[PDB]
């Protein structure tokens, strides 16, 4: 079945840098433009960052816009995301998500509660 | 606390795993080999339904493979009669977004749904002669996506539920499904019946105890179609992913996979024929596939639609196969 | 999410105990199953034109 | 036989004479962001699906709004495709980042591919704030010259209010390709002209359509 | 139109053919 | 100009009758020679008087007066002027002449060429559109309607040339027959038909554009109307004006004022037309050009004109070009520019919106697919 395992993160001091991990099982990692997502303590979910099938396409959002940044290698089934310059606000719990269609240069309910295709998610704080 | 929550049922769905890892030593396929194929099959549109006005999403056939319901986007939910292409009755629907239909095994009675979250049942045959409203279930929160009759009183639906005529209260809910609901089937018995979700698991229930028997995983994408094998102990399910699976609940695993490399779209409307060698799946690529369920064949292209196939349907004596789309038009192949 | 975990778990047991006949056996019945029908189907054997309602 | 054939008859011309009203009518699909400000708007031009029917200038108009539904929209907004367009509100005082998300998925979907957009932003609240740390973007940018501001309005909020517009547009412009437009309007909840921009949008839309019929665009 | 003008001419000049024609073959 | 040989008879009976006079020195009376005639000669003078008016066609010179006798050897002097007993002036530009039937032969040739092309095309493309469902829509009826009219165009036009020109020239200046009426109503009434259907074309379209919310279902059948009933009550009133004042034989003439009746809508059923595309053309202007913002859309206004010339055949403005002209290069431009493009417009047309069209392409290649 479809699977997403997040790992990494921790307690790191302010400014510092970490690399987080999500692995993909069930589904070809190509086939499938992929997501992460960042929830606050108290405040609901807020996309991060999204990379497309070939990461030609990459593109984060304005919060952490300079600071983090995303890769995806289909050879291990494997996406990277480190992050540089950490922030009190980015304290928070990560997702890893895949778009629920493959083939679609789009994709619908990444930051929808209850997402089926969504991954345990690593809670990071400084 | 949740954290061992989570590591039990991991280790509960590593035990799963390797049981049915166990149970598998040959695949169908394997077996099915030394068998003669099908060849390929000519279909041919022996009736040209046109009706409608607008994209059509659901059709359900009749019990004397004569008569059959269809339902479409302009609010008009249509008794066909598919021999002599007359149109029989025209119900006017309360709601324009009707997403699934029903016909009861007696012909007495028809449900219709949609994102309205209510499930109308209207009586065909009465008294003073016009088709009136006979049952409004309002109990659902999720949008109505398929609905099936289990008699005249009993009813089932899914939506992202088993219902009573008479009184029309929810008896029986079946919950454990993570993502919307989107097809329904019944099993030829009327005691189990399987429903697919908008995720890889798809739920077998049984009707009268009403909990989850068993649960078959394995597609890629959301789940939009759903079918019982004519034998009564498999089903097939079309997802998004562009591939159809075969499940059987004795040895609850995969049997094959259906699927090209050509195929990029996905499956809205599988049903088998009266002997099961043929999946007869639909596709988005404007065009239906002919599946043959023993060697994961593509026995024949239904190339005749000019839109998005959402329906797909089979007579009881597999007289003929009715196929609707995002045309307002439905062909019957032979 | 306690109760959904609970929920779960526990939906995984019960699945846990259903018992699961061999894939081979289960293959051949279906196969049977097919091929005792065969002649029942008309999308199958193409029905003559005497007895078929749509041309 | 001929028993069925008044029937069918009677139900040949029952269809035609109710499809004689159904394409007069015209579809719209209204979606927001939640507490966006729609609401508003439906109760100035005033469970499932909620219908509002509206006649402008001897045109009917029919607009469906999203009801009581999951936050799942992947499976249902299929069932809009066929509308004449689909009105978008956008909170424009990070509930922005996850319209500007919405705006996108809808935009390039292979079934909404067809359909046009009509943006709104409602939240016309940029005064009060006088934003710029949420988009980095906008420190270096410059107001583009096609800009029309009305007089007395300050013009950090029509720079920010045009950067908002350009941050939509280019996400609009990024695959349009022709066979579907965006629409963005600086309107207001209380504002009158939201239903003369619906009326003239969607006959520029229908233009747009008849055009590419006859192969002219 | 052009047809009806271009018909008119060239039913006149046929005409004035067949009449030029008659004048000039008897001599005389 | 068959009314002046009638004079020629008229003339050789009336003085059929043997001579009623012989006591002049010659003895002539009341004999008809090739031309004239003499009651009686006085032998002592001659007299110079006018030559008959039949001459009077294609003469430059007027009030021309020749000397006429009685003689049977000579009516005239031996040598008054090209011929001797005919006017003064009797024929000039003979290779003028020559010139002129073969230019018109060519130029016949050539719209007849062109109109058999377009008809050829628009059989296929009329069979087509209408065989087919899937194109059945009011777009593509008053497009079927329009290939309709230009095929009945087609029709009438090779048919009159068959009843006309085809037949003896001698035969038709003798007599003309109901049959060439009939064909001559049939041609007018097919040409003002092609006119109004152009129009119904680019007011269809206008009121497409103009008015967005319009139902064309309820309003088709006005359409039909204005674009047959108007040409036929036209054509009946010209006919009917024809049959009770200025027959004439055949109704090929038209220096009388009853062709106004046909040039008057005519010419209107154009500049209206004209009118409207013109708007069209600005209503594509504003959706052409950027329509929010400026971009990188180069060469705007090289899709208008591409879409100007595209236009151009279906509705039929280049007649404007040279309909207002009275007299201004009326041979050799108005005549010659207008049978050729009336001949091929038909045939563009076709092929612009049958063949060219993309819907139409894509479900004829769907369709050669399912037959192979």
């Amino acid at each position: 079945q479809v699977q997403l395992q997040e790992s990494g993160g921790g307690l790191v001091q302010p400014g510092g840098s970490l690399r987080l991990s999500c692995a993909a099982s069930g589904f070809t990692f190509s086939n499938y433009k992929m997501n992460w997502v960042r929830q606050a303590p108290g405040k609901g979910l807020e996309w991060v960052s999204d990379i497309s099938q070939s990461g030609a396409s990459i593109s984060y959002t304005g919060s952490v816009k300079g600071r983090f940044t995303i890769s995806r290698d289909n050879a291990k089934n494997t996406l990277y995301l480190q992050m540089n310059s950490l922030k009190p606000e980015d304290t928070a719990v990560y997702y890893c998500a895949r778009c629920p269609a493959p083939f679609t240069r789009d994709c619908f309910d990444v930051t929808s509660t209850t997402y089926a295709y969504r991954g345990q998610g690593t809670q990071v704080t400084v | 606390e949740l954290d061992q929550l989570r590591q039990e049922a991991e280790q509960l769905k590593n035990q799963i795993r390797d049981a049915r890892k166990a149970c598998a030593d040959a695949t169908l396929s394997q077996i099915t080999n030394n068998i003669d194929p099908v060849g390929r099959i000519q279909m041919r549109t022996r009736r040209t339904l046109r009706g409608h006005l607008a994209k059509i999403y659901a059709m359900h056939w009749g019990t004397d493979s004569r008569l059959l319901v269809s339902a479409s986007q302009d609010g008009k939910l249509i008794i066909w009669d598919s021999y002599t292409t007359n149109k029989v009755h025209a119900i006017p629907l309360r709601s324009s977004w009707v997403m699934t239909c029903a016909y009861a095994p007696s012909g007495n009675y028809v449900a219709c749904g949609g994102l309205d979250n209510i499930c109308s049942i209207y009586n065909l045959k009465t008294r003073e002669g016009n088709v009136r409203v006979s049952r409004e279930l309002a109990g659902h929160t999720g949008y109505l996506s398929c609905c099936r009759f289990l008699d005249d009183n009993q009813i089932v639906t899914s939506s992202g539920a088993l219902w009573d005529i008479e009184t029309g209260q929810q008896t029986t809910t079946f919950t454990g499904h993570t993502g919307d609901v989107m097809s329904l089937s019944l099993a030829p018995d009327t005691r189990l019946f399987v429903s697919g979700a908008c995720d890889a698991s798809a739920k077998l229930w049984d009707v009268r105890e009403g909990m989850c028997r068993q649960t078959f995983t394995g597609h890629e994408s959301d789940i939009n179609a759903i079918c019982f094998f004519p034998n009564g102990n498999a089903f097939a399910t079309g997802s998004d992913d562009a591939t159809c699976r075969l499940f059987d609940l004795r040895a609850d695993q995969e049997l094959m996979t259906y699927s090209h490399d050509n195929i990029i779209c996905g499956i809205t409307s599988v049903s088998f024929s009266k002997s099961g060698r043929l999946l007869l799946a639909g596709y988005d690529d404007f065009n239906c596939n002919v599946w043959d369920a023993l060697k994961a064949d593509r026995a024949g292209v239904l190339a005749g639609h000019d839109n998005r196939v959402s329906c797909l349907g089979v007579t009881d004596d597999g007289m003929a196969v009715a196929t609707g789309s995002w045309d307002s038009f439905l062909k019957i192949w032979n | 999410s306690i109760a959904q975990a609970r929920k779960l778990v526990e939906q995984l047991k019960m699945e846990a105990n259903i018992d699961r006949i061999k894939v081979s056996k289960a293959a051949a019945d279906l196969m049977a199953y097919c091929e005792a029908h065969a002649k029942e189907d008309p999308l199958l054997t193409p029905v003559p034109a005497s007895e078929n309602p749509f041309r | 036989e001929k028993a069925q054939r008044e029937a069918n008859k009677k139900i040949e011309k029952q269809l035609q004479k109710d499809k004689q009203v159904y394409r007069a009518t015209h579809r719209l699909l209204l979606l927001g962001a939640g507490e966006s400000g729609k609401n508003t708007i439906v109760k100035q031009m005033r469970s499932g699906i909620f219908e509002t029917k509206f006649q402008v200038d001897k045109v009917n108009f029919h607009m469906f709004d999203v009801g009581a539904q999951r936050d799942e929209r992947r499976k249902w907004i299929q069932c809009f495709n066929d509308v004449t367009a689909i009105i978008f509100v956008v909170a424009s005082s990070n509930r922005l980042q996850a319209a500007l998300k919405l705006f996108d998925s809808i935009w390039n979907n292979k079934w909404l591919r067809d359909t046009s957009v009509i943006l709104f932003l409602n939240k016309q609240d940029l005064l009060a704030e006088k934003i710029e740390d949420y988009f980095p973007e906008f420190a270096r940018y410059t107001t583009p010259e096609d800009a029309t501001p009305e007089p007395g309005e300050d013009p950090r909020v029509t720079r920010a209010k045009y950067f908002i517009r350009d941050e939509f547009l280019r996400i609009s412009t990024a695959s349009g390709d022709g066979r579907h437009y965006c629409y963005p309007h600086f309107t207001c909840s209380v504002d009158t002209e939201n239903i003369r921009r619906v009326f003239n949008d969607c006959r520029d839309i229908i233009q747009r359509m008849h055009l590419r019929q006859y192969e002219l665009l | 139109h052009s047809d009806a003008v271009f018909t008119d001419n060239y039913t006149r000049l046929r005409k004035q053919m067949a009449v030029k024609k008659y004048l000039n073959s008897i001599l005389n | 100009e068959c009314d002046y040989v009638q004079m020629i008879e008229v003339q050789h009976k009336q003085c059929l009758e043997e001579a009623q006079l012989e006591n002049e020195t010659i003895g002539c009376s009341k004999m008809w020679d090739n031309l004239t005639c003499w009651p009686a000669t006085p032998r002592g003078q001659v007299v110079v008087l006018a030559c008959p008016l039949i001459f009077k066609l294609f003469s430059s010179i007027q009030g021309r007066n020749v000397s006429r006798s009685c003689t049977d050897e000579g009516w005239t002097h031996l040598e008054p002027g090209p011929y001797p007993i005919a006017c003064g002036l009797d024929d000039k530009a003979a290779s003028l002449d020559e010139q002129q039937t073969m230019f018109y032969g060519s130029v016949k040739t050539g719209y007849t060429i062109g109109y058999g092309l377009s008809l050829a095309t628009l059989l296929v493309a009329t069979a087509i559109l209408s065989l087919f469902r899937k194109l059945h829509c009011t777009r593509n009826y008053i497009h079927m309607h329009l290939f309709i009219s230009f095929i009945l165009r087609a029709a009438a036009v090779f048919i009159k040339d068959l009843a006309l020109f085809d037949s003896g020239e001698s035969d038709q200046c003798s007599e003309g027959s109901v049959g060439c009426k009939a064909a001559m109503v049939f041609f007018q009434y097919c040409v003002m038909a092609n006119f109004f259907w152009l129009l119904v074309e680019g007011l269809y379209l206008y009121t497409l554009l103009a008015v967005s919310f319009f139902s064309e279902r309820k309003y088709f059948w006005g359409y039909i109307l204005i674009g047959w009933g108007v040409p036929s009550t036209f054509t009946m009133v010209w006919t009917i004006a024809r049959i009770h004042f200025e027959d004439y034989g055949c109704w090929d003439t038209i220096n009388s004022s009853l062709w106004w009746i046909i040039k008057g809508p005519i010419l209107t059923s154009i500049l209206v037309n004209f009118i409207l595309f013109i708007c069209i053309i600005r209503i594509l202007l504003q959706k052409l050009r950027p329509p929010d913002i400026r971009k990188s859309d180069s060469s705007p206004y090289s899709r208008l004109a591409r879409s100007t010339l595209l236009l151009i055949p279906l509705f039929g403005v280049h007649y404007i070009m040279f309909a207002f002209f009275p007299d201004n290069f009326k041979p050799e431009v108005k005549m010659v520019f207008e049978l050729v493009v009336g001949s091929f417009q038909g045939f563009v047309v076709a092929i612009l919106y049958c063949f060219l069209n993309g819907e139409v392409q894509a479900e004829l290649r769907r369709k050669w697919r399912r037959w192979h």
